[PDB]
């Protein structure tokens, strides 16, 4: 009544604005996208570029498990 | 589009029967029709409204039943910390270790990373730039 | 507490029975399974051990009397 509250999922837990969520896990998430010679691994906070795989013909779709 | 109750007030016809007296009047006309608003398991309810809640909201420390009714200090005031976390001044609700020195206040009073944090270094691989 | 200050039912309804117990008609406070049948009323409701739970027998050791 008269204003809303935000609620972050388990394993998520929620920063000063209200409004937003963080993750819990210790581990990094990070980015893996593919040109037509290369996979690519960056990570999100910004402080990691490195290789996956070289020389590939056309890596045209990731997925993982 | 609009109800009225005895006060001389009126308010959306989905509000009737939401599970709160809207009208706030002597005879709780709005809620008073309506039928029992039963609750599900797994889920509590508001000792003030007709609110059905999920348990893990009963002491997570948001004022999510209006008048309270959760957090109560006598249930909720059990919890410890720093088994795994770290503690801040404000408002307790602690959060990983780790997470403190980060680098982005993750407590409302930015007390988890002060100046005292020591100031930040960073390093790469030896064969990277 | 005389208020009912304990005892509040958001919280304390939460209570669960017979992983080792037995549960009665009468207000909610489930006894050991075992003592159900043993003959006194464990249950303000005597609940535990109406004439169902089969008329009752007794033995003794081969060298006793
Ligand atoms: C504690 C509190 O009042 N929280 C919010 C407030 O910040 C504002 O967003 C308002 C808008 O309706 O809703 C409520
Ligand atoms: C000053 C310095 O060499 N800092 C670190 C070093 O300790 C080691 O962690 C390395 C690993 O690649 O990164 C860099
Ligand atoms: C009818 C009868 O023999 N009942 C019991 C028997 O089953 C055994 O438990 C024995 C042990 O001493 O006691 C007696
Ligand atoms: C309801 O209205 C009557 C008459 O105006 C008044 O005497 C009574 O105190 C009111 N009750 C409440 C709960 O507002
Ligand atoms: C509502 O409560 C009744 C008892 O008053 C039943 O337990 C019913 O199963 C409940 N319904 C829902 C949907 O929670
Ligand atoms: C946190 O709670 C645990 C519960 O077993 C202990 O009581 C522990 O002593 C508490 N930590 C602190 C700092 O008092
Ligand atoms: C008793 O409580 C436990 C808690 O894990 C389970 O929810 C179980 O289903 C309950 N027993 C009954 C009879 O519902
Ligand atoms: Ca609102
Ligand atoms: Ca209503
Ligand atoms: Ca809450
Ligand atoms: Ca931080
Ligand atoms: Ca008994």
């Amino acid at each position: 009544i008269g204003s809303y509250i935000c609620k972050c999922a388990p394993g998520y837990i929620r920063e000063p604005d209200g409004k937003s969520c963080r993750q819990n896990s210790n581990i990094e998430p990070y980015l893996v996208f593919s040109n037509r010679y290369y996979i690519r691994n960056l990570t999100i906070d910004g402080t990691s570029y490195s290789l996956i795989l070289q020389g590939l013909g056309n890596v045209v779709a990731l997925d993982f498990d | 589009t609009e109800f009225t109750c005895s006060n001389g007030r009126c308010i959306p016809l989905s509000y009737v029967c939401n599970g709160i007296n809207n009208c706030h009047d002597n005879d709780t006309s709005d809620e008073k029709n309506c039928p029992p608003i039963t609750c599900q398991p797994d889920f509590a309810k508001c000792q003030t409204t007709n609110i059905c809640v999920p348990r893990a909201f009963l002491c997570d420390g948001d004022n999510d039943c209006g008048d309270g009714s959760d957090e109560n200090p006598i249930y909720c005031a059990s919890h410890t910390c720093r088994s795994n976390e770290f503690q801040c001044v404000s408002p307790h609700r602690c959060i990983p270790s780790y997470w403190f020195c980060d680098g982005e206040a993750d407590c409302v009073d930015s007390s988890d990373e002060p100046d005292t944090c020591g100031h930040s270094l960073n390093s790469c691989s030896a064969n990277q730039f």
